[PDB]
């Protein structure tokens, strides 16, 4: 939290079965 | 501290020029719609010199009772820039002849 | 009819103000403003596709009777000779009398040209033209 | 005789509108239109062989008494200061108040200059000029 | 005195015509024409030896009251906006009423500029300026 | 009421002087003043950033009835012919006759043009223009 | 502009000789003297 | 008068097309040619025996107001730095706006320069001076 | 004044004839013929003792408004690309309108440069520069 | 009309950024980039068969009104004498006002000539001409 | 508005000094510089590798109304005939009129030319185009 | 203002004296003197380390309205043909009107070019350009 450095219009949807992520979001 | 320094010198310059304009006491017949206008004018001048980014003139109000005025206002400060982070990824692709 | 209920402003109700002090015996005030608008023409068509605002130009003229004292030269809002280079930017406001309420405001006027007149048997009159940074109204 | 028989339009019956709203206390309106009309001249003859058009131009000006409320700057149309950069395209119409029938339309007006006039012992008056993209005849 | 025997034409006797149909409520018609004449000067002498006609220039202006219907826009002799490019060349004639006899004729007019006016309590009026290929009279 | 109470200057009380002497039968006087007032305009903003001054200018003109004696040419001030080359710098003052109080001074006038007007059944009139180096306010 | 205002109805006078009892009121030209602002910063 | 019946090209009736797409807000489209003609002079006579061609040269200049998108860099024609070597032969046409019929084509071009101007209270512009191999036309 | 009596040639009394047809809607034609005339100087005497003539540098430029069709290239006088090749020698005459007597003639012209110019709004203009073998005339 | 909807770039919607700061009170910036493009000719055929590119001749000029202090030389971009030496490469950007999205950029400028101009009465003006290694942009 | 509060140099607020003395009735003081910059081109690429300096060049031109005394010959700067060889390095400054603070200095100059004009009913002038070695400034 | 007190030289206070006589009815005289001043540069250091002077390129032009007789050629200063030969060196002086004190002088002028110009209607004008051995003065 101190100041530091370190090193189109048509929206699209996808829905299907895969592993990971919260259910129903 | 630097935000406080900028504030201290802004309010001092504001406090000073309000002396000449109104606290010179010349009459009560300069009402509160003129004081609102004067603070808008002066915020314009400091906006011209970029010391404040912009001001909502609609959200400025003045109330006057006897020989005392009460004023509310809002200022957008020159917004600072705290942090950067860079994701650097190495890749390879062939040179050919 | 009465001042509180008329729907149109008149020279009878308005008061002109400058640096927080009223103007004495103003005869008129005109404000001319231009936006230098220009139409975007093309080959292949005869009428401009759209207009664009190029520049802000502001003018105001005030006509006043020459007060015996406290005219523009005496009061310091205007000055003769060398002295104009010493003078600050000045704010002029229009204000309805009954409520002391700002109608418009000429933020930061500065003089352009100054015209005076004396005549036989007749009133001495003045005129000053200013230019200004911006004009705005609120409340 | 009645307003239902007279053959000529009059300011008496004509109303004025802007952005779906009627204008109060409108005094006068000028509509000027031009085409760059130009003559194709020759060697071997003194007369023009034909006339042509090359650039459309046209201007509407509107004169109005300064209302105590909802004037052009207070209503949000052509105004003073920085806000001109954010005043979008707006249309103006001329209407017959007797039947609400549109006389003409000025498609896509934009501001050019704004004159406000104050004179002692006179009503406050205004005079605004607009360019516009098209005229049309309907009804 | 009587129409048949007066030796001077008046607006009272004349009728204005366009495309074989009379004009309704014309208030005036002016026709300006130039020959661009120039004097042939020399060295060795102070006054021109002779004049020469350089170019033909034709202008006509017509002032009209705004008819409720069948004005120039409604009747198709003039048009707003895009539409002028679709319109043909138009012939205007001057004709004495009593004999329906042509006085002069503006062969093939074409619009230059178009001016309209609305005012409080007062008549709505129009103006159009045309240019023409040639002007001539016969019989 | 009396000339010792009225708040406005009038040609009635105002006197005019030139080189320590009062002018007889002076009709009118114009004083114009200018500064070359000019706007500093920008890329990135439509409004002016500030106004400035760059060249002072100003002119006094004096209208007078041709006196039978001691007119401008007979008195030795602005005159006709070669003698203009030898008319030195001269100052003009405006005074209140009631108190002999100076209103303003025009420092270092010089002649620009001299109009003399004769018309049958009218008084002979004159109209002279001067540039001058400075205006000042005193008393 | 040497006074703020004055009441027209509230003038009463009674006179008897050199004595003349005058009742009058004036709104004084009050002088503005204090200001208080509430400065606030947003975003 | 009308579009179909005139017989000279006004700037109205010409489209300018490039890479098979019409251009918005183009201004001039000047096309210049030099066939380096210089006839053979010949000792024994004063005058050239026949005029003969020594090198074709073809330049087409296009000037345009800078649009916010689809400028000549976005449409891919112009470019900055080394990237030009990646570019290919651009292709340009001049067309009848009324019928979309080609007047002339320029069948292979490349840029010479890409001049640009920003100025106070003025509209920005692109300029391109293309060189080209050949010009031709059918129908 | 009249055509039948004037002493001077004008734009309206001349026709420009190319390959037996009149040129339509030209604007100007200008011809320079320079002999390269040069004086022969000498040691001992500073001034030249005769002139001699070098090369018949003979040219005519034609500037014209673009006919909607049948322009130079379309009708077959100007050319583009390797069309320049095939376009054999062309003849031009300047002709006195009433009688079509020859004023002057150009045996065998040949093109130098061809410039077609499109611009915003205005009429399209064309320029051609021709060089010729020998100018000549007969009465 | 409005900034949020106009299709064209203007002097008022652009900012010129040098070394991370906006330039104040510029008057114009103009950039020429010429590739030296030249056609390759051939014996036997008169016309060139391709173009090729020679040298990236890239320049930008900046004209500015002299700020009372912090001008180019004072703030450390321009230089005088053997200061030119020490002034390493400088970068310039042309910036879209509202979003400060890049319009175009100049990787590594370098000074050519520096002209400061004082004149009677008027504002002091400054001119600098820069040549750069490669112009470039990203959206 | 005022002198101390503007932030651009008007011709009013600049003195021109030379040989440690202020100049009367000077007009322009244009100072131009060329660092002969021409970056190295390099076979194998289209664009210059780095921009590098090839010869300093500094010119300052001063133009002045010819005063009756203390002209640039009397002040010793200019001279006529061989006498120039007796002259030495002249020295020039540009200064804040309001504070007598140097803006810039030209630390060693010599005359190129001393152009002069007398003309009918016009004021006479000197012109000098000095060349100079270096320019510098402190505070 | 007056001749006896003005600080500046003017067209009306100067006389041009050639061979002991005043020139009549001149319009302008202008003199350029250029020393060919050039800086001496050096390997290793980019800036020049002194200036040096090359050739005294000294010239005066005289433009005059042709006196009916006693012009330059007639009176014996200009020449024609091998008269140039015999016309030995001529001297010219510029003279302060009242005192006829020297302003500057030209030891030994010599003609370069002589232009007599006749035009339609207007006054005949003459131009001569002289080059001189050394300009000089004494108070």
């Amino acid at each position: 939290t101190r100041p530091h450095a370190s090193i189109s219009e048509k929206v699209f949807c996808l829905i299907g079965q895969a592993e990971g992520g919260e259910p129903n979001t | 501290m630097a935000v406080g320094e900028a504030n201290d010198f802004l309010v001092s310059e504001l406090k000073v020029q309000l002396e000449d304009q109104f606290i010179g006491t010349r009459t009560i017949n300069t009402s509160a719609s003129i004081i609102k206008d004067f603070i808008q004018s002066y915020l314009g001048r400091k906006k011209r010199d970029n010391e404040i980014q912009d001001f909502p003139a609609e959200d400025v109000q003045v109330i006057v009772e006897g020989n005392e005025a009460r004023i509310s206002m809002t200022v957008y400060p020159i917004r600072s820039f705290k942090k950067i982070s860079v994701s650097l990824v190495y890749k390879q692709q062939t040179l050919q002849a | 009819a009465s001042e509180a209920k008329q729907t149109v402003h008149t020279g009878n109700t308005v008061l002109l103000m400058i640096k927080g002090k009223p103007v004495g015996r103003a005869q008129s005030a005109s404000g001319q403003r231009e936006y230098g608008t220009t139409g975007v023409y093309e080959i292949g068509s005869i009428m401009p596709q759209e207009h664009v605002y190029l520049r802000y130009e502001g003018t105001i003229t005030v006509e006043r009777l020459r007060m015996k004292k406290e005219n523009f030269a005496d009061l310091g809002y205007a000055s003769l000779g060398e002295e104009i280079l010493k003078k600050d930017i000045i704010d002029i406001l229009v204000v309805d009398n009954l409520t002391k309420q700002v109608i418009i405001s000429y933020h930061g006027c500065s003089a352009n040209n100054y015209n005076e007149t004396w005549q036989t048997n007749e009133i001495v009159t003045e005129e000053i033209e200013f230019s200004y940074l911006t004009a705005s109204d609120k409340a």
